[PDB]
């Protein structure tokens, strides 16, 4: 991001529902978990274009 | 003082353009530079070509 | 002579000492650190 | 689907005039109307009568700006037949402006369109040719 | 002589709310000192 | 002092400036491929994480 | 305005774009702008005058369709993906979206014409804040997503604004609206530089800011806002002269100050990537600019006009206003050019 | 542009990886020019609020000059570090892709025909 | 060379604390050892050029620029010391601050060697220029005069920076000689075309050929002593002097991208030295020959012969020095009269009999009188031209005709009439003024003996 | 009612600065400060700088080599002269070492 | 007391020093090439230090 | 100091105002009793009396207090406005407005030891009473409706911020009267007013003043004999009330914000030397710039206070 | 789903245009801002509820108050405007153009 | 050679600045322009995908 206060203090307050499949409440998952997991450990390690 | 005013800068203001004037501005602004030019330019090529051809005596033109 | 002699009328100690202290420390600080880094420098350096 | 706009550059300048025209007079109506939406959404008039005969003085003066101008540029390069080198494309440029200043009833604004519009188009040109990209893609 | 310094004549060509009134349309008024109006 | 001592000063300098050059005229290359391919580094553009997803089991087999 | 209240409200203004910026999420985003919306209204309409009312009402109601475009843009996104988060995989109509809304919040052209009313109807010590931390955020947002924008529109929008702010500043003597064109002409400039690199922007708008703040500080001093009215300072203060007229200088973008460097690697750039044309264009429209600061150099130094007589019994008087982060800023703008690598 | 490289150890002013680069010798010319900076800047304080110039506020003047050379000082150290940084990634990339830099070794003025130019 | 600048960069804080009755002596007479230890840079034993440093740099085409700056220097401070004598002492001392700025950018310029550092300075120049130009004159068009100067001055400068750009991006480096190793030719087309155009815009906006020599006059008569010295001797120099250093690398297009600017310059000469005729103003007559002698400059610029070179060096420093002369003149004979008119003051040179001999040194060197550098000048520029065509030789003598012509009619209508008789305020001649001719004159005479300093890059 | 002019100090007079300090020479008012001041253009302008600057130049020596070059050229037409070489070849690189295409 | 006046002629002597002075450590630097160059490369005479 | 800080502190201003601690007019015309009467006033009621603000007030309270050259103070002559009016010089109002500006101080510095601390104040004419003066030069003749204009202008900017007085008395005697009390001071300028000045005066008191300001503060319409007996009038002003007026509908923060604004010695001024252009006060630059040179050349006004050397002071070197 | 949500956004591009556009009050602009708000509240919560995300949900309940704010100071606003001027037209802000 | 270049751009530049400050303060007619804006930017992204 722009300002990585948070990474700094390692924490986190908006960025852990970020996206679709994370800690949902009663465990009850959502409708693309796998396909987010996928998509998301594919385009961890590299940044962007290489993704794209 | 007054003629020096008439002369220098109470010009512009009470300047009207109209033709004629805007004539003979384009004139001495285009015409002679134009006519010089045709002439040195035909004076180079000239030049250019007798030196190609090789027979303009440059002799003793060392320095330029 | 005025009247109304105002604030400035006279010096404020607490500011001049603290203003003069804190630079000295500054300096202080400075040559310790850059002392340290030299220091580290040469040592990672040879 | 943009062809209206980039057959301009399917031949190269030369014929095809009736082609080329049509679209200069095109690109007239369209800078006509958004000018003419800009100043009637602002400093607006009494009746939409005036207003769209604002609009309509608008449109049609550019539309004959771009026709005589894509005509002069196409006539030109048939005639001197020296098509790429842009002086077609500023002379054609400066017969724009004329036309202007004609509408307009100003010889200065005339001239004035001339210099300014005739210079513009030929470095249209030079881009054209020369690859000089116009709102470009970032590759540093 | 002396260096001629500006005068109300220069400087009142400036008063007005907006320089450069070519138009008719520039027939407004200044602006108050205080940002009040009447 | 002698000419010698401009003289390769002069030297040294064109040597600085040379080597300058070539590394600015490399340095464009470099971060034009880097910004076009993203083989490097550099323009690492931002994605998305992932240490907060979940891999326990999620009260249905499904999802 | 008691204090419990003005502490508050500046604690707010001084948030939302703290969250605007360390937040990760569009809708903490979007927060952090309505946050500094809010908190600001009042410090404009503290009067109660109707000239402020009325530029509250104006302010209020642009920034509130910008903040809902931009919502719709996030929600598009959303549906569109799942996150919360922009990538590199969305209709470029939802960015031109969001950048339309960012620059009506901003004051870029043509959605600019809102920004000298308010400045004219603010006073000083908020009119600073308005054209100095409310900019910040929006252009945040875009420094997070520089890469995957519309350069086109980007630097149609930015040599729009700098055409217009310069025809408008040629006008204009109310010196707050002077302000306002350029802060439009510079954040033109920003968003021209922005797509090929940001900390450039971030280096123009801090340059802009050191420049602004100081001349504002001038001003609060005598609420002198008017050309005729701060002609005056070579018989009330003749002090302050020989900096405002270097800041000027400098906000024009003369070589040996500051304000020129910006301009100076921005046309770098450009000309790496080959934008030549546009940079072109933006070098031979900041003219302008320098010129409606240059005819303010001659009201106030190179020539001194005719002062009011009453100015005898203020000068018998004294002033003790003038902080010292004035000058400093003022310096470390006009003569910091040498430590321009050291900027970068 | 290059805060996602990697480890770009975050919201850290000068990482421990910075204490094996020279540091400024304190006779610097940018330190000095930021000391002349707060010199001025002092003397311009005292003119605006009307004060004697250079005889006055020596203890602002001792201020200002010590904090601008205290900031200066790590500042400057960051900028190094960040050219180094630049420097070595350059470099890296290059070592690791070759081919896209064919070492060109130019010819001499024998063989390469340098066109003419008269007068 | 910083041996040059700092002293330079410590007459300030001397002139600021200095006390009113010794500031003008002491700054002075410094300046004076400054411009003594300007002199190093002629050890120029053999032809390995001088380097300092990656940021400085001297050269035969540099050094006399140096010298003369930072001679006019003292000059400046000295002609501009009987006016302003009622403005207030932190007022001179501004003057002074200003003018000891332009001498340090002026040094800083024509020593360096990237462009880019000459460009910074070269627009730098402006801001005291204009100053003492609006703060300082003795009317009201001043202003606009200002605005002109500055806005022909960067009009000029932009598309230079620009260009600039595009060679440090497609070339690596800017350093001259440099450039010159590692030069290389163009396919002369349009882009390389308007490239030639956007380097030498500027310089020649600045070294003012017929088309935009209106910024010249106005200066040179609304503003002072000081920025009409200064104007007529260097900050046209700075034009010639980078026009000079960068066409080295847009061969071959100076061919044919010469001509207009060459039949321009040459009419220009010839008009305007027929209105030094006509022109009332005494100072606008001063300015025109200027513009006249500068035409001649360009036209021997541009074709690039070495000859050329060196009579365009030898013409520079001339008009630099003559025009500064003239200038204190004028100035002189305005202070006890005020008013620039040529007819008013008529048949001197029976109450200034010397000041007279200090006038017609200078026309004579004006009109081309040898043997002075002036003529070598105007002579092996006129060869160079007669070289690259035999039609020019025309222009060349009309335009010595003319000059031959107007310098006189000046001589004859302030110093060979009959004296009025309502001018009582004629204060004799001023040991100060006296002087500053003397000073103006004598090192004409010592480089007349010896020109081979003079002469630039070519011998 | 007819009208009123901005009250402005009226037109200072022209004066003599003979008439108080014949002595006079042009620089100011105070004759101790003016006699100091051009003693001090005076030698500082005349008796150094023209003086010596004319001595260290016309004692400089071989300006850009043109004693050098001259005694070089004596010396090689000399040997030239002597060995049959002509004094000028109108091919000043080796024509050997060079190549060229077809 | 006299010095509050005549001390500032003590600038610019001190201004040309620190010249000479600057000039002499960048000379200083830059002694890459000291002798490696291709026209004037001695052999060091014995009790002739380095230029 | 009073920033925000002091207040938030405690040093508040209702905790100090306490009762007589209130404001107070004694207008009327020029020779009634109201010098004597305002002392007897000030005398009984502990408050603090200000003098008639003339000409020399910002150089009597400012640096040494000594009455200043007319150059640096105004330019205006009193003596030379009885004696010549009408003339091509503006007298009249580069004059009036002088004198507005300098009771505008008055009343400044009185609301600031008001607000400091509540020991009440006593004014003669103020700003509320310094416009009927114009109104006469206008009827008669002495002045133009632009002028006129200006002072107006003037009037609505600075007026309104500031809180109106409490207590207003008015003199009420007429020209015959007025003249015998003239002539029994004795004066070759006073002596040469007219009847019709006095009259235009009276005139616009009785119409406008009154009639205006009985409506947010006390008035008290008193004759010659009855102010000859002051003591009455004291209990007169005891035993009355103060309602209908702003003073309370004021607090803690509009006191404060209103006396930051005060203590605020220029942004009193900054609307009444705005630069609008009349050749009666409209000063050139040369003028000014002497003007200037020559006040920052006096001793005490080169520097600012606590910094001029020359006068006396010491540890110059540190603050 | 893409049917009614598709309907949705053209109602939001309605408001748009009634807040782009005016009638001579302000009123109608506020409304046509609520209007907005309700269309954007309602497609987020139905991405959410078909998505079977919960997490997300938080985000309709923040922005709903947030625009309940909002339009809280714009009705203050419009009635300091009334209060000051007359009435709440807009034809009455013809101020500041100077 | 005034009227040609300086003056031109004077009145040319005179002319665009009363233009572009002709406008009155009426948010009636700013919408609208930010409409015509907006239309303008859905257009161009739509031609040129
Ligand atoms: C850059 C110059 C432009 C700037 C103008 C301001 C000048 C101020 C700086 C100091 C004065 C300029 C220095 C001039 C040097 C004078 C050179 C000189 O004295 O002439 C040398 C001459 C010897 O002749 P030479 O030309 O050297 O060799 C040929 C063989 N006879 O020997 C002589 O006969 C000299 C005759 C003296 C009588
Ligand atoms: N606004 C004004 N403009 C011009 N002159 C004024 C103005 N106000 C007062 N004066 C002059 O100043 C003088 C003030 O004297 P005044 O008679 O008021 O004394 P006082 O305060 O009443 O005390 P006492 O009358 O008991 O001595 C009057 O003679 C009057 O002419």
């Amino acid at each position: 991001p722009f300002l990585d206060i948070q990474k700094k203090l390692g924490i986190s307050l908006d960025r852990h529902f970020m996206f679709l499949s994370a800690e949902q409440p009663y465990k009850n998952a959502a409708r693309c978990h796998a396909f987010e997991k996928e998509w998301i450990e594919c385009a961890h390690g590299i940044g962007g274009t290489r993704a794209k | 003082i007054r003629w020096t005013y008439a002369r220098s800068a109470n010009i512009y203001p009470n300047f009207r353009p109209t033709p004629k004037n805007s004539l003979l501005g384009a004139v001495a602004g285009f015409g002679p530079l134009i006519f010089w030019y045709y002439v040195f330019k035909t004076d180079r090529d000239r030049k250019e070509r007798l030196i190609q051809e090789g027979k303009l005596d440059r002799k003793f033109n060392i320095s330029y | 002579f005025y009247v109304r002699e105002p604030v400035n009328a006279k010096p404020n100690w607490l500011a001049v000492g603290l203003s003069v202290g804190a630079s000295v420390f500054m300096w202080i600080y400075l040559i310790q650190t850059h002392n340290e880094d030299v220091l580290e420098y040469k040592r990672r350096n040879g | 689907v943009k062809r209206f706009f980039e057959s301009y550059h399917e031949v190269p300048d030369g014929t095809q005039c009736h082609r080329k025209t049509y679209i200069t007079t095109a690109l007239g109506g369209i800078c006509g109307i958004i000018g003419s939406a800009y100043s009637v959404s602002l400093n607006p008039a009494d009746s939409t009568l005036e207003a769209v005969a604002r609009v309509g003085r608008y449109t049609f003066t550019a539309a004959a700006i771009g026709a005589m101008f894509g005509l002069t540029t196409c006539v030109s390069a048939q005639v001197r037949e020296k098509p790429d080198d842009p002086l077609n494309y500023f002379i054609g440029g400066c017969a724009g402006g004329l036309t202007l200043g004609a509408r307009t009833h100003s010889y200065g604004t005339a001239a004035m369109g001339c210099v300014y519009m005739g210079t513009a188009a030929a470095l249209f040109k030079i881009g054209k040719l020369e690859g000089w990209e116009l709102f470009p893609t970032p590759k540093v | 002589a002396r260096q001629w310094q500006p005068d109300i004549e220069w400087a009142e060509q400036f008063s007005g709310a907006v320089m450069y009134p070519s138009k008719e349309t520039a027939h407004w008024k200044p602006p108050p000192w205080n940002d009040v109006d009447i | 002092d002698g000419p010698e001592k401009n003289y390769e000063k002069t030297l040294a300098i064109l040597q600085i400036e040379s080597e300058k050059a070539e590394l600015r005229l490399k340095e464009q290359e470099v971060r034009r491929l880097m910004r076009a391919r993203g083989d490097g580094p550099w323009y690492q553009f931002p994605t998305p994480e992932k240490e907060f997803i979940d891999h326990s089991p999620k009260a249905t087999p499904d999802n | 305005m008691n204090p419990i209240t003005l502490a508050i409200i500046y604690f707010t203004i001084f948030l939302g774009p703290v969250i605007t910026m360390s937040s990760t999420n569009l809708m903490l985003m979007w927060v952090g702008l309505e946050f500094s919306l809010l908190a600001i209204i009042p410090m404009l309409i503290n009067k109660k005058n109707p000239r402020s009312t009325e530029a509250a009402t104006k302010y209020f109601v642009t920034q509130a369709t910008a903040s809902m475009i931009i919502l719709l843009a996030i929600v598009l996104n959303y549906k569109q993906l799942g996150t919360w988060m922009f990538q590199q995989q969305t209709n470029g109509l939802i960015l031109n979206m969001t950048l339309m809304a960012l620059s009506m919040k901003l004051g870029l052209a043509p959605f600019h014409f809102w920004l000298p009313e308010v400045t004219q109807g603010i006073p000083l010590h908020m009119g600073l804040i308005l054209l100095t931390w409310q900019k910040i955020a929006p252009l945040s947002i875009l420094i997070q997503i520089y890469p995957l924008l519309n350069s086109t529109i980007i630097l149609m929008l930015a040599i729009t604004s700098i055409f217009m702010g310069a025809w408008g500043g040629l006008n204009q003597t109310q010196m707050r609206k002077i302000m306002a064109y350029s802060s439009i002409a510079h954040m033109g400039w920003m968003l021209a530089i922005l797509p090929y690199n940001p900390s450039l922007t971030l280096l123009n708008l801090m340059i802009y800011i050191i420049l602004t703040a100081p001349m504002f500080m001038a001003l609060m001093l005598n609420n002198s806002m008017t050309i005729n009215s701060i002609s005056l300072l070579w018989n009330k203060t003749p002090a302050m002269l020989t900096m405002i007229s270097l800041m000027l200088l400098s906000l024009g973008g003369l070589p040996p100050l500051t304000g020129f460097l910006p301009k100076w690697i921005i046309i770098t750039e450009l000309m790496k990537n080959n934008c030549l044309i546009m940079a072109t264009l933006m070098a031979m429209m900041a003219l302008l600019n320098l010129f409606f600061y240059t005819r303010l150099i001659y009201s106030t130094s190179l020539t001194m006009f005719p002062t009011n007589n009453n100015s005898k019994m203020m000068t018998h008087q004294t002033k003790t206003k003038p902080n010292l982060m004035f000058s400093t800023l003022a310096i470390m703008s006009t003569m910091t050019l040498p430590l321009a690598p050291q900027l970068i | 542009m290059m805060n996602g490289r990697p480890g770009h150890e975050p919201l850290k002013f000068l990482p421990d990886e910075a204490r094996s680069l020279p540091p400024p010798k304190l006779n610097d010319p940018r330190l000095v020019y930021m000391g002349l900076l707060g010199y001025c800047t002092g003397l311009m304080d005292n003119m605006l609020r009307m004060r004697p110039v250079m005889r006055a506020g020596l203890h602002r003047q001792l201020l200002f000059v010590t904090s601008f050379v205290f900031a200066g000082y790590f500042y400057l150290k960051r900028q190094n570090y960040l050219y180094a940084v630049k420097d070595h990634d350059m470099f890296g990339y290059i070592k690791l892709h070759p081919e896209d830099f064919p070492e060109k070794e130019k010819k001499t003025y024998a063989e390469i025909l340098e066109p003419f130019h008269p007068v | 060379m910083l041996k040059i600048i700092l002293p330079s960069l410590m007459l300030l804080p001397l002139t600021w604390l200095s006390s009113p009755k010794k500031t003008w002596t002491n700054v002075t007479s410094y300046s004076f050892l400054i411009s003594l230890t300007s002199l190093t840079l002629l050890w120029q034993t053999d032809e390995n050029y001088k380097n300092f440093s990656n940021m400085f740099s001297s050269d035969p085409l540099s050094t006399p620029l140096i010298i003369l700056t930072a001679w006019l220097l003292p000059l400046m401070l000295m002609a501009s010391q009987n006016h302003l004598k009622k403005d207030n002492n932190v007022l001179q001392k501004l003057y002074i601050s200003m003018l000891i700025s332009l001498q340090i950018l002026l040094i800083m310029t024509f020593s360096a060697t990237e462009l880019i550092m000459f460009y910074i300075l070269f627009e730098a120049t402006l801001i005291p220029t204009l100053i003492i130009i609006t703060r300082w004159g003795n009317q009201t068009e001043r202003l606009n005069a200002g605005i002109y100067f500055l806005f022909y001055t960067l009009i000029g400068s932009i598309p230079l920076l620009i260009a600039l750009i595009l060679i440090q991006n497609h070339v690596g480096t800017l350093n001259l000689m440099i450039l010159s190793f590692t030069t290389h030719t163009l396919d002369a087309s349009w882009s390389n075309n308007l490239l030639w155009l956007a380097c030498m815009m500027a310089f020649l906006i600045k070294m003012p050929l017929y088309g935009v020599h209106l910024w010249l006059p106005k200066a040179h008569v609304e503003a002072p002593i000081a920025g009409s010295m200064i104007l007529a001797a260097i900050l046209l120099k700075l034009g010639s002097y980078g026009m000079i250093r960068i066409s080295i690398i847009l061969d071959p297009l100076t061919k044919y991208m010469a001509y207009p600017f060459i039949l321009l310059s040459l009419w220009g000469m010839i008009m305007t030295s027929s209105i030094c005729l006509r022109q009332t103003d005494l100072k606008s007559l001063i300015a025109y020959s200027s513009v006249s002698h500068m035409a001649l400059v360009i036209a021997s610029i541009m074709i690039q012969t070495p000859w050329s070179f060196m009579g365009a060096t030898m013409l520079m420093i001339a008009h630099g020095l003559t025009s500064s002369l003239l200038f204190c003149l004028a100035n002189s004979n305005y202070e006890r009269i005020h008013s620039r008119t040529m007819i008013m003051a008529r048949g001197l040179q029976m109450v200034f009999p010397l000041m007279a001999t200090w006038w017609l040194m200078a026309s004579l060197a004006n009109l081309a009188l040898p043997p002075s550098i002036n003529l070598m000048g105007e002579l092996f520029i006129t060869m160079s031209l007669f070289s690259w065509s035999n039609f020019t030789i025309i222009l060349m003598g009309i335009n010595i005709i003319i000059t031959g012509m107007y310098s006189m009619y000046m001589i004859i209508t302030t110093q060979r009439g009959k004296l009025t008789n309502h001018m009582i305020n004629l204060q004799p001649s001023h040991t100060r003024e006296l002087t500053l001719m003397a000073l103006h004159m004598i090192p004409l005479i010592l480089l007349t003996t010896s020109p081979k300093l003079i002469t630039g890059l070519t011998m | 009612e007819p009208t009123m002019q901005w009250q402005e100090d009226p037109e200072p007079e022209d004066e003599n600065v003979y008439a108080k300090n014949p002595d006079f020479h042009g620089y100011d008012s105070d004759p101790v400060v003016d006699v100091w001041n051009m003693r001090a253009v005076f030698f500082f302008g005349f008796s150094i700088v023209l003086v010596f600057g004319t001595t260290f130049v016309a004692y400089v020596p071989d300006y850009r080599m043109q004693e050098w070059a001259r005694r070089e050229a004596e010396r090689l037409v000399k040997y030239r002269e002597v060995n049959g070489l002509p004094i000028m070849e109108s091919n000043y690189f080796d024509p050997s070492k060079i190549q060229l295409p077809e | 007391q006299l010095l509050r006046e005549h001390w500032v002629h003590i600038l610019v002597p001190a201004g040309f020093v620190f010249g000479c002075y600057l000039d002499r450590k960048d000379d200083e630097k830059l002694t890459a090439f000291r002798n490696k160059s291709m026209l004037f490369q001695r052999e060091l005479r014995p009790n002739e230090e380095v230029t | 100091r009073y920033g925000l800080l002091a207040a938030i502190l405690g040093d508040k201003t209702t905790k100090k105002l306490h009762e007589y601690s209130r404001v107070i007019t004694v207008d009327g015309n020029i020779c009634s009793g109201k010098n004597k009467l305002a002392k007897e006033i000030a005398q009984q009621l502990g408050m603090k009396h200000y003098p008639e603000a003339g000409i020399q007030y910002s150089s009597t309270t400012t640096g040494d207090g000594r009455p200043l050259d007319i150059e640096f103070s105004g330019s205006c002559s009193l003596e030379k406005f009885y004696d010549d009016p009408k003339s091509n010089d503006g007298n009249s109002y580069r004059l009036q407005s002088w004198l507005y500006a300098s009771r505008l101080l008055q009343y400044a510095d009185a609301l600031e030891h008001l607000l400091s601390t509540g020991q009440g104040v006593v004014l003669e004419r103020s700003i509320y009473s310094d416009f009927v003066f114009l109104e006469a030069m206008y009827n008669q003749g002495y002045i133009r409706k632009q002028c006129v204009d200006h002072y107006n202008e003037i009037k609505r900017l600075t007026l309104p911020e500031y809180l109106p007085p409490h207590a207003v008395i008015y003199i009420d005697v007429p020209v015959p009267e007025v003249q015998s009390r003239i002539q029994k001071k004795g004066d070759p300028h006073e002596m040469k007013v007219t009847s019709a000045y006095l009259q235009d005066i009276e005139n616009a008191y009785k119409k406008t003043f009154l009639p205006k300001m009985s409506e947010m503060c006390e008035v008290l319409v008193y004759d010659s004999w009855e102010a000859e007996d002051p003591t009455k009038v004291v209990e007169d002003i005891e035993y009355l009330k103060y309602n209908k007026g702003p003073w309370l509908k004021q607090d803690d923060w509009t006191f404060h914000y209103l006396r930051m604004l005060v203590q605020d010695k220029t942004e009193v001024l900054n609307y009444t030397t705005i630069p609008v252009y009349l050749p009666e006060i409209t000063i050139g630059a040369h003028q000014g710039s002497r003007i200037y040179n020559s006040f920052r050349e006096l001793p005490g006004r080169k520097y600012a206070p606590g910094y001029n050397a020359e006068v006396g002071d010491k540890w110059i070197w540190l603050k | 789903m893409p049917s009614t949500f598709f309907n949705l956004t053209m109602a939001f591009s309605l408001s748009l245009l009634g807040t782009l556009m005016f009638r001579s009050h302000l009123m109608s602009t506020l409304l046509c801002l609520e209007g907005m708000v309700l269309s954007l509240f309602i497609m987020t919560s139905v991405t959410s509820l078909n998505s079977n995300s919960m997490s997300s949900m938080p985000i309709p309940i923040t922005i709903l108050v947030f625009a309940a704010c909002e339009a809280a100071v714009g009705l203050a606003l419009l009635v300091k405007v009334s209060n000051t001027y007359g009435t709440d037209y807009v034809q009455n802000l013809n101020l500041l153009q100077c | 050679l005034e009227k040609t270049i300086p003056k031109s751009t004077s009145t040319l530049h005179t002319n665009m600045t009363t233009l572009t400050t002709n406008q009155k303060g009426l948010i009636k007619l700013y919408f609208m322009s930010f409409l015509i804006n907006i239309i303008l930017i859905i257009i161009l992204y739509s031609i040129n995908l």
